[PDB]
RNA sequence: GCCCACAGCCCCCGCCGCGCAGCCGAGGGCAAGGUCUGUGCCAGCAGCCGCGGUAAUUCCAGCUCGGCGAGCGUCGCGCGGCGCUGCUGCAGUUGAAACGCCCGUAGUUGGCCCCCCGCCGCCACGAGGAAACGGGAGCGCUCCAGGCAGGCCCGUUGGCCCCGCCGCGUGGGACCGCGCAGCGGGCGCGGCGCGCCGCCGCCGCAGCCCCGAGGAGAGCGGGCGGGGGCACCGGUACCGGCCGGGGACGGGUGAAACAGGAUGAUCCCGCCGAGACCGCCGGCCGCGCAGGCGCCUGCCAAGACCGCCUCUGUCAAUCAAGGGCGAAGGCCGGGGGCUAGAAGGCGAUCAGACACCACCGUAUUCCCGGCCGUAAACGGUGCCGCCCCGCGGCCGGCGCGCGCGUCCCGCCGGCCGCCCAGGGAAACCGGGAGGCUCCGGGCUCUGGGGGGAGUAUGGCCGCAAGGCUGAAACUUGAAGGCAUU
């Protein structure tokens, strides 16, 4: 029983994001933890622009086409 | 190519037409 | 193409006037080139007095000798062969008879086997020529 | 560009119809083109429509019955006099008796009839026979 | 020109034969007081006056200042 | 599809639909816009302070965090470019392709698309002028260009 | 008699009383003999198709018949036909026709959004100003074309509509564009009541930003490509030279012949010089605005695409004029010079060959600064926009998933093949040449039967060659497309 103005969500993220019925952001915010440290660092998932972990003075994120890969050592922690 | 050739025979008369007008101007 | 906009009249007026004369229908009508060209000069029938008199093949695959009269008109001096209509009325026409030319029917074109000829008798001396060949009226 | 988004929104109306698809989905919203369906809706040429918000232009699903002969737009809009809905109807609609020109006018979105009876006339926003 | 201006007024003009029409424009020469200043493409209310000149026959009764650029824009107001 | 190219692509960032500051904010208005005038300090184009806060921070879109965009933020604090960072950029391209072109006279290529460039420099420019961002006197000038970027 | 300035005409009466048809056709188109004569491609006819050369359905005549009618035929033109001028409503792959390409101003065209106000169109209804004309109420001029009549009659009638009047009034204000300012209160009726204009924080006002286009521009990152320039630079081959070698041919061809051989050729091997040129990989590969683009190491600016909760806020589209780019050949100054090679020369062939095939060879090819401005510059298909049915390949970017691999599945932008619908005169298109006689998204360009003729002449541009613009007189009943046999 197709219903349109009701679409199937796993579906419907495989169409273009523009192309959705509500134009929508695919990229989110992961909560990075630190390499030692017990605090999260939050993390834009698609990252072209470096971030650092609190308080060490390092490199946290790789610039990828995508979704940024993680420099030092890391906790995904997704949010 | 007789469209070809015929256009280089009209550039030939259109050489000669001009080169004749020149003497008699 | 057809541009369509509410306040875009005078590009479709300016297509229109510019590409109206592209019509060979047109420009005869209206440039007038043909006016000037026109040996009747925008007359219906034209007279003018018969200057010769000759035998024009008629244009293959037919095949006869059509009878006309050259003749210049007395409005322009200009010059017109005339075909003469009829069985054997050339006869009727003698040189020098004065004729009134009407045109051959097909508005300055050629008409049938008749090569390049646009003009026909209707009037000799005063006397038609369809009635002449009918025996109507008598010289 | 995208200029008269009503041809966009009616050719794809026309075209999922013609395939018999139950719902066709027009990407722009406007003020014209939900009063267009729902004049078509008020002679169920369309059975249902709902208009999904993206904070943008706004997203149109129309649910079609399998009805709709043809629906068309007029561009440019042309001024038409309350005489002329005779003729417009002539070349525009598949007979006198059934059919219907959309007009917009002053008192607002009316078929040709309505403007017929209220004896006004205005600009042809489209047609839906 | 010396205390005078060639006022632009816009208008449409309808064809009939082909349904849209065809923006035309006019020129009309006007005196312009020294009590007002106006800078090009200000609108200015001309208002007839007697045959002042070859030309002017209008004469401006009010001005409403306009911006530097805000594009030429065909106006028929 | 692109002014000057036939390439009809669509890469769009696409803003959430709620406005809203993220569920995990701690941030105030005001903190973001005083954040926002260091940035502007160091002289960093407002796009990219978009993009430090965005992945430095986790502000995710200013105006759902401060209620105001980048620029209208720069402009309150006096702290705005002189000209829009977006003439700016196509400027400051304009001077590096007419550079390497003064060494090469043979690069044809290089000519056509500094036509392009500098006609899209015109046209944004008379954009600004008529909306008042930019002066009326402002006029594109080849010989200025690098001297208008400082 | 009646009528008339006077006649006359009409009409009314008596008395007599005598109806009278042409013009174009019959093969078609086109209605009406496939008759009967003459004639023999002659004479004629025939708008067009055509007809006639001995059995003319076509001429010239009788015969019949047919049309139209006191009219009928011919000619010139207007209009209609002709959606063959196209706003409705044309066509541009191949029939005539998308500018070779990109930028580009004028021009034209612009997504979504605020109800409730002001201007603009806009629609309605007025007013104002000529009737005739054209409609149109009524009226039996005996009918009729007519005319305003008529008849004991609305104050008998002779009504009313129609100057797009590009104005004016009034209402509606959907659609359509445009509107930068703080407001409210208090003096203040700031000099018969307001409006000014100032000036009070004067405390009343949420005082003050739609949004973020599967529009566009700018950014960031990630990879991508024979994209461009500039230097450097490998490799062999062709060609020329050189040393040694060894000994009769060699080239060439379809066969030959010419030029090369004991001054030792061809052939082999090293060696050098010179200039081009990027092999095999190399393509339903890609890049580029087209033209085009392939050695190495750099060097220099780019470019699309993708990814993105980055920034801007209609900045857009298509485009006269205007600017740039443009294969080859050509040109003009400089180089350089192998090869190939228009001209030119030769040698076979052939009736001729002066052309094809061989041999030699100049301009050119190559470079640098200019000029030219054209190509079957083609995909013979303008550009931006939407919808568009499945099935395959390929290139780039990204994402999802799992054994996990350059796997699977998508998404976006390209490059392609096959096609269902649909379309078309078809061939065929189908990512359009579909959604179109049920025809209207926007914008530019061109076409209007075949020649004459891309000629003449005029303009401009060019060093020229020539380019761009561009006829007419006149001729003609065909030219063309795609398919079938």
């Amino acid at each position: 029983n197709v219903d349109l103005l009701y679409p199937d969500p796993v579906e419907e993220q495989r169409k273009h994001k523009l192309k959705r019925l509500v134009q929508g952001p695919n990229s989110y915010f992961l909560e990075i933890k630190c390499a030692g440290c017990q605090d999260i660092v939050v993390v834009y998932s698609h990252a072209n622009t470096p971030v650092f972990c609190p308080g060490c003075t390092s490199q946290i994120s790789i610039p990828t086409g995508g979704k940024c890969a993680f420099t030092s050592q890391v906790e995904r922690y997704r949010q | 190519m007789r469209a070809k050739w015929a256009k280089k025979r009209m550039r030939k008369l259109k050489r000669k037409r001009r080169h004749m007008k020149a003497r008699s101007k | 193409s057809k541009t369509s906009g509410l306040y875009t009249a005078r590009k479709l007026r300016t297509v229109r006037r510019v590409n109206r004369w592209a019509d060979k229908k047109y420009r005869k009508a209206h440039l007038g080139t043909w006016l000037k060209a026109n040996p009747l000069e925008g007359a219906c029938m034209a007279r003018g007095i018969v200057t010769q008199k000759i035998g024009i093949s008629a244009k293959q695959p037919n095949s006869a000798v059509r009878k006309a009269v050259r003749v210049q008109l007395t409005k322009n001096s200009k010059k017109i062969t005339a075909f003469v209509p009829r069985d054997g009325s050339i006869t009727y026409i003698d040189n020098n008879d004065e004729v009134l030319v009407a045109g051959f029917g097909r508005a300055g074109r050629a008409v049938g086997d008749i090569p390049g000829c646009r003009f026909k008798v209707i009037k000799v001396a005063g006397i038609g020529l369809l009635a002449l060949f009918l025996r109507k009226r008598e010289k | 560009v995208r200029i008269n988004v009503l041809r966009d929104a009616l050719k794809s109306i026309c075209n999922a119809q013609r395939i018999g698809k139950k719902q066709v989905i027009v990407r722009p919203s406007s003020k014209v083109i939900i009063e267009f369906l729902q004049l078509m809706q008020k002679n169920g040429y369309i059975s249902d429509f709902a208009v999904v918000d993206n904070h943008r232009s706004n997203r149109i699903v129309v649910n079609l019955i399998g009805r709709l002969n043809k629906a068309g737009v007029i561009s440019p809009r042309f001024d038409i006099p309350a005489n002329d809905i005779e003729k417009w109807v002539v070349n525009l609609l598949p007979s006198r008796l059934f059919g219907h020109i959309i007009l917009t006018t002053s008192q607002g979105i009316m078929d040709h009839i309505e403007a017929q009876h209220r004896q006004i006339g205005g600009k042809v926003i489209g047609y839906f026979y | 020109m010396q205390r005078s201006i060639i006022v632009r007024r816009d208008y449409l003009h309808f064809v009939q034969k082909y349904k849209r029409y065809e923006r035309r424009h006019k020129h009309v020469a006007a005196h312009l007081s020294p009590c007002f200043r106006v800078k090009e493409g200000d609108i200015v209310t001309i208002g007839e006056c007697r045959p002042l000149s070859k030309t002017i026959r209008f004469n401006v009764i009010k001005v409403e200042p306009v911006s530097e650029a805000a594009k030429k824009r065909f106006s028929p107001f | 599809g692109r002014m000057h190219s036939k390439g009809k692509g669509i890469s769009r960032s696409a803003i959430p639909y709620t406005r809203a500051p993220a569920p995990w904010n701690k941030y105030t208005p005001e903190d973001v816009c005083e954040q926002i005038c260091k940035l502007a300090k160091k002289g960093t184009p407002p796009s990219r302070i978009g993009l430090i806060l965005r992945d430095q921070f986790a502000i995710g879109q200013v105006k759902n965090v401060t209620g105001s965009k980048i620029v209208r933020i720069l402009k309150a604090k006096g702290l705005a470019p002189e000209i829009p960072e977006d003439l700016y950029c196509m400027i400051k391209k304009a001077v590096a392709i007419r550079k390497h072109l003064e060494r090469s006279r043979r690069d044809k290529d290089s000519k056509f698309r500094l036509i392009l460039v500098e006609s899209r420099i015109h046209r944004l420019a008379r954009y600004y002028r008529q909306a008042r961002r930019l002066p009326p006197t402002f006029r594109y000038k080849s010989d200025q260009a690098a001297a208008l970027l400082a």
